[PDB]
Protein backbone atom coordinates (compact mmCIF):
# COMPACT_ATOMS: atom_id res chain seq x y z
CA UNK A 1 0.00 0.00 0.00
CA UNK A 2 1.22 3.28 -0.87
CA UNK A 3 -0.30 6.57 0.60
CA UNK A 4 0.18 9.84 -1.15
CA UNK A 5 -0.75 12.84 0.63
CA UNK A 6 -1.13 16.18 -0.65
CA UNK A 7 -0.90 19.16 0.95
CA UNK A 8 -0.89 23.07 0.38
CA UNK A 9 1.05 25.72 2.27
CA UNK A 10 1.45 29.72 1.79
CA UNK A 11 5.22 28.77 -0.06
CA UNK A 12 4.96 28.11 -3.72
CA UNK A 13 4.10 25.66 -5.33
CA UNK A 14 6.53 23.30 -6.86
CA UNK A 15 5.30 19.89 -7.16
CA UNK A 16 3.29 20.02 -10.12
CA UNK A 17 1.94 18.21 -13.30
CA UNK A 18 3.45 17.31 -17.00
CA UNK A 19 3.29 19.86 -18.89
CA UNK A 20 2.87 19.59 -23.02
CA UNK A 21 5.16 20.60 -25.77
CA UNK A 22 2.60 20.07 -28.46
CA UNK A 23 4.49 21.98 -31.42
CA UNK A 24 5.20 25.25 -33.10
CA UNK A 25 3.59 27.05 -35.96
CA UNK A 26 5.44 29.89 -37.51
CA UNK A 27 3.94 32.29 -40.08
CA UNK A 28 0.22 31.80 -39.22
CA UNK A 29 -2.12 34.01 -37.08
CA UNK A 30 -2.07 31.20 -34.00
CA UNK A 31 -3.47 31.52 -30.27
CA UNK A 32 0.09 31.07 -28.55
CA UNK A 33 0.54 30.03 -24.74
CA UNK A 34 4.58 30.95 -24.09
CA UNK A 35 5.16 30.14 -20.31
CA UNK A 36 1.67 31.22 -18.59
CA UNK A 37 1.85 34.05 -21.13
CA UNK A 38 -1.14 34.02 -23.67
CA UNK A 39 -2.24 36.21 -26.75
CA UNK A 40 -2.91 36.03 -30.32
CA UNK A 41 -0.51 36.43 -33.11
CA UNK A 42 2.09 35.28 -35.88
CA UNK A 43 5.50 34.03 -34.69
CA UNK A 44 8.18 35.46 -37.22
CA UNK A 45 11.63 34.61 -37.20
CA UNK A 46 13.21 36.91 -35.29
CA UNK A 47 17.06 39.07 -35.43
CA UNK A 48 17.01 40.56 -32.24
CA UNK A 49 19.50 39.21 -30.43
CA UNK A 50 18.71 38.27 -26.38
CA UNK B 1 38.15 48.92 -5.06
CA UNK B 2 34.98 50.32 -5.73
CA UNK B 3 36.02 51.73 -9.65
CA UNK B 4 34.24 54.09 -11.64
CA UNK B 5 32.13 53.81 -14.86
CA UNK B 6 28.91 51.29 -15.24
CA UNK B 7 29.08 47.39 -14.80
CA UNK B 8 25.70 45.79 -14.83
CA UNK B 9 25.25 43.16 -12.21
CA UNK B 10 23.98 39.91 -14.47
CA UNK B 11 21.41 37.26 -12.37
CA UNK B 12 22.94 34.22 -11.03
CA UNK B 13 20.32 32.23 -9.16
CA UNK B 14 16.55 32.87 -8.32
CA UNK B 15 15.52 30.26 -5.28
CA UNK B 16 12.26 29.42 -4.01
CA UNK B 17 13.01 29.17 -0.47
CA UNK B 18 10.30 31.08 0.87
CA UNK B 19 11.67 31.85 4.84
CA UNK B 20 12.02 34.66 6.68
CA UNK B 21 15.76 36.25 6.69
CA UNK B 22 16.90 39.38 8.87
CA UNK B 23 20.30 38.69 9.37
CA UNK B 24 23.72 37.69 7.56
CA UNK B 25 27.04 37.14 7.87
CA UNK B 26 29.79 36.31 6.06
CA UNK B 27 32.02 32.47 5.57
CA UNK B 28 35.76 32.55 4.94
CA UNK B 29 37.94 29.95 3.90
CA UNK B 30 40.95 29.09 6.99
CA UNK B 31 43.89 26.72 6.27
CA UNK B 32 45.46 24.40 9.17
CA UNK B 33 48.59 25.34 9.92
CA UNK B 34 50.05 21.80 10.99
CA UNK B 35 52.81 23.74 13.18
CA UNK B 36 47.73 28.45 16.09
CA UNK B 37 46.05 26.00 14.57
CA UNK B 38 44.76 27.59 11.68
CA UNK B 39 47.10 29.71 8.91
CA UNK B 40 46.64 33.75 9.95
CA UNK B 41 44.72 35.22 6.96
CA UNK B 42 42.74 38.33 5.85
CA UNK B 43 40.03 39.36 4.16
C1 LIG C 1 10.86 37.45 10.75
O1 LIG C 1 11.70 37.48 11.91
C2 LIG C 1 11.71 38.73 12.60
C3 LIG C 1 12.71 38.60 13.73
O2 LIG C 1 12.49 37.42 14.48
C4 LIG C 1 10.30 39.06 13.09
O3 LIG C 1 10.30 40.33 13.72
C5 LIG C 1 9.32 39.05 11.92
O4 LIG C 1 7.99 39.24 12.40
C6 LIG C 1 9.41 37.73 11.16
N1 LIG C 1 8.53 37.75 10.01
C7 LIG C 1 7.32 37.19 10.00
C8 LIG C 1 6.55 37.30 8.72
O5 LIG C 1 6.87 36.61 10.98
Amino acid sequence: VVVLSFELLHAPATVCGPKKSTNLVKNKCVNFNFNGLTGTGVLTESNKKF
Amino acid sequence: DLPQGFSALEPLVDLPIGINITRFQTLLALHRSYLSGWTAGAA
